[PDB]
C-alpha cells in the first residue's frame, strides 16, 4: 500500500 | 433515475486508501469522467468527513491529481470545480496533524500556478489557523 507523492503527476 | 449513475463516482471514491494503487487507476479514469467534472467534486468531498484524518488526506490527494490529469493547462477546467469547495474541504483537516500533508498539494498549486493567489488565502485560511 505504497502512499504516492503529490509532485510525481506532471501537470 | 439516470442520476443513479454519478454513484458510479462516490462509491469508487469511497473505496479508495492510502496507496498510489488506488489513487493513480482511479484519477487516470477520473479524466473520462470530465463529462459531470461538477458534481465529482460534490463525490470525493463529502467523503472527508467520513473518513479518518489520515485517510482524508489521501482523499485530497485524489483532488490533486485529478486536477493535474486533465494536466497541460490545455483546459484543465477540473480546477475550476474544485475551487468551488477546495478551502471548504481543507476545513476537515484544520488538525496540524495533517495540515502539514495538505501543504504538499496545496504548494503544488501554488508553485505550479494551478491557482491564482486570491483562491490560495482560502486554502492557507483553511489549512493554516
Amino acid at each position: 500500500s505504497p502512499s504516492y507523492s503529490p509532485t510525481s503527476p506532471s501537470y | 433515475s439516470a442520476g443513479a449513475l454519478e454513484s458510479s463516482l462516490d462509491r469508487k471514491f469511497q473505496s479508495v486508501t492510502n496507496t498510489m494503487e488506488s489513487i493513480q487507476g482511479l484519477s487516470s479514469w477520473c479524466i473520462e469522467n470530465k463529462k459531470h467534472h461538477s458534481t465529482i467534486v460534490y463525490h470525493w468531498m463529502k467523503w472527508l468527513r467520513r473518513s479518518a484524518y489520515p485517510h482524508r488526506l489521501n482523499l485530497f490527494y485524489l483532488a490533486n491529481d485529478v486536477i493535474q490529469n486533465c494536466k497541460r493547462k490545455n483546459a484543465i477546467i477540473f480546477r475550476e470545480s474544485f475551487a468551488d469547495v477546495l478551502p471548504e474541504a481543507a476545513a476537515l483537516v484544520k488538525d496540524p496533524s495533517v495540515s502539514k500533508s495538505v501543504e504538499r498539494i496545496f504548494k503544488i498549486w501554488e508553485d505550479r500556478n494551478v491557482y491564482p493567489e486570491e483562491m490560495i488565502v482560502a486554502l492557507r485560511e483553511a489549512l493554516s489557523t
